[PDB]
């Protein structure tokens, strides 16, 4: 029923390049750091307003939370890691490309885990 | 039907953390203050919508009027705290753990104080 | 009744430590402050726009009766207006910045005032 | 009905400048990238919240997707391309006039290679 | 029913403040261009959701289509002179003045014009 799997996931893709990208965007422009926190606020409103939208969709019809339960984290995590950025920023190279690779390894195995949930769940769920 | 508090709770603890990080930030890194404003933005329509969401919750479902006091009061201490924490920060290595010093040691009573009528109620609840 | 008048009056009341805050912040507030400020003027504007919308749907579903509401209006529409002209005091922009800590609070403390004696008054006949 | 189109044509056209502003923007204001941070927000948010309404529409309206993947996939390129702007901004000068003469050499051709789609799809009709 | 009537006339009165303030804030102080960029972010977002809720009201209640062109115009005007008067600002003790008599001049003629299509139409309403 994939009309709203595939704009969940163009969310936290594209999310993903925010935080990488405020991640990302820590080494190729150190200065942004007060600019990555608009970005934090922004990613910040955007998450909480797609799980009121998730919030009404849910009460139409109840069923496994398999992905919201699998959402709900990586939006935490992302979210966590934001935090953690701010405060990894806040606190605020060498983290940063730490930080970096953290945070790509991180959410490249969150959402490697999160998408074999996916794919986990499309399987189960199918039989 | 405890999916409400658990969102709840985590608005308030990573909230606390924009505080705690508002105030945290500061004496990390004061220079952000404006880009703390944009926080304060932030963090306050964030609440100012909650405090939505939950309206039509409590209203559509009813409940006991006494534990609602809490929230508000709580939230109005934030709220009172970033005015405060504002001026502070405004005004604002000494006095930032003073402020961050009364805040936490405020947030942990007014919290711990919130957390045992909680507790307390949880006590009776309980029984 | 209004459970909600704690709550309206609870945005009104912060929103001019927002106001009080920033025309305060003026006074207080760092070179960078005013362009600061005007980030409060901008949030400030989104929270009164929406609780408009709210209050507004809100007078439908029950029942109508305005005296009360051009009291929301006016003391919004002024906080609104100061804010403006705070903006416009501080783009004009310390002799003004100070004053304009007074001129606001003087005027919010006035029409504050002004607006709770409305209330009063508007309590008191009714429970007459 | 072309009463949605009108509104919603229009506020891609406006975005186009946004874009065509920002990339625009970055030549002749390069030194406000705070500042074209604060439209991503803002450009982020407007187009988030009118994919909703879109959506919403649908379900309440006949679906069929076709017409759909036309306005996701310039919307996330919109979306992409801001991101690289950013990308972009951060890096950045012998280039910006053909990531000009690009950028509108790319909009363009998409621009006309979506007319087509429309125009592709109008001709059979007619004919 | 002029409940809405008011309200409307209130939104295009202080977000005249905003461009003539924004007009009027880059001659007065032309500084806060990009904290001006925020407030076209802000007065932007505004009148997004006014054309929304004004879209439900209308579609709601049936009413003529020709008292809507108006506001679409204005509305695209102001809209249209931000743009400029932004890529003016952007571009931008003369000029101001310039692009304040320009905006002035044409938002007190357009606005004439418009007051006095509410006015004539006024006219007939009354008779």
């Amino acid at each position: 029923p994939l009309f709203y799997i595939v704009y969940t996931i163009i969310p936290c893709i594209l999310i993903s390049i925010l935080a990488i990208l405020v991640f990302y965007l820590p080494p190729d422009a150190g200065e942004k750091m007060s600019l990555s926190i608009s970005a934090l606020l922004a990613v910040t409103v955007f998450l909480l307003l797609l799980a009121d939208k998730v919030p009404e969709t849910s009460l139409s019809v109840p069923i496994i939370i398999r992905y919201l339960m699998f959402i709900m984290i990586l939006v935490a995590f992302s979210v966590i890691l934001s935090v953690v950025v701010l405060n990894l920023h806040h606190r605020s190279a060498m983290v940063a490309d730490r930080l970096f690779l953290y945070v790509f390894f991180v959410i490249c195995s969150i959402g490697t885990f999160s998408i074999f949930l996916d794919a986990s769940h499309n399987v189960p769920p199918d039989n | 039907p405890l999916y409400f508090v658990v969102n709840v709770i985590i608005p308030c603890l990573l909230f606390s953390f924009l505080t705690g990080l508002v105030f945290y930030l500061p004496t990390d890194s004061g220079e952000k203050m404006t880009l703390s404003i944009s926080v304060l933005l932030s963090l306050t329509v964030f609440l100012l919508v909650i405090v939505e969401l939950i309206p039509s919750t409590s209203s559509a479902v009813p409940l006991i009027g006494k534990y609602m006091l809490f929230t508000m009061i709580f939230v109005i201490s934030s709220i009172i705290i970033t005015v405060v924490v504002i001026n502070t920060h405004h005004r604002s290595a000494m006095v930032i753990d003073h402020i961050l010093l009364c805040v936490f040691m405020l947030i942990c009573i007014i919290g711990t104080v919130s957390v045992f009528a909680g507790r307390l109620i949880e006590l009776s609840q309980e029984g | 009744p209004l459970f909600y008048i704690i709550n309206i009056i609870a945005p009104c009341v912060l929103i001019s430590s927002l106001v009080v805050l920033v025309y305060f912040l003026p006074a207080q507030a760092g070179g960078q402050k005013c362009t600061l400020s005007i980030s409060v003027l901008l949030a400030q504007t989104i929270f009164l726009f929406l609780i408009a919308q709210k209050v507004p749907e809100t007078s439908l579903n029950v029942p109508l009766i305005g005296k009360y509401l051009i009291f929301v209006m006016f003391v919004s529409m002024l906080i609104v207006m100061n804010c403006v002209i705070v903006l416009n005091v501080s783009l004009r922009t310390g002799k003004v910045i100070d004053k304009a800590c007074f001129w606001i609070a003087l005027l919010l403390f006035s029409i504050g005032t002004l607006a709770i004696f409305l209330t009063g008054h508007f309590n008191q006949v009714p429970e007459f | 009905p072309l009463f949605y189109v009108i509104n919603f044509i229009t506020p891609c056209v406006l975005i186009s400048f946004l874009a065509s502003l920002a990339f625009y923007l970055p030549a002749e204001s390069g030194e406000k990238m705070s500042t074209a941070i604060s439209v991503l927000l803002a450009q982020a948010v407007f187009l988030l919240l009118t994919s909703q309404r879109l959506p919403e529409t649908a379900l309440a309206v006949p679906l069929i997707g076709k017409y759909l993947m036309f306005i996701m996939s310039l919307v996330t390129g919109v979306i992409v391309n801001c991101g690289i702007v950013l990308n972009f901004h951060f890096r950045t000068g012998q280039t910006i006039d053909r990531l000009s003469m690009f950028i509108i050499t790319p909009v363009m051709v998409l621009g006309t290679i979506f007319i087509f789609v429309m125009g592709n799809f109008n001709h059979p009709p007619a004919k």
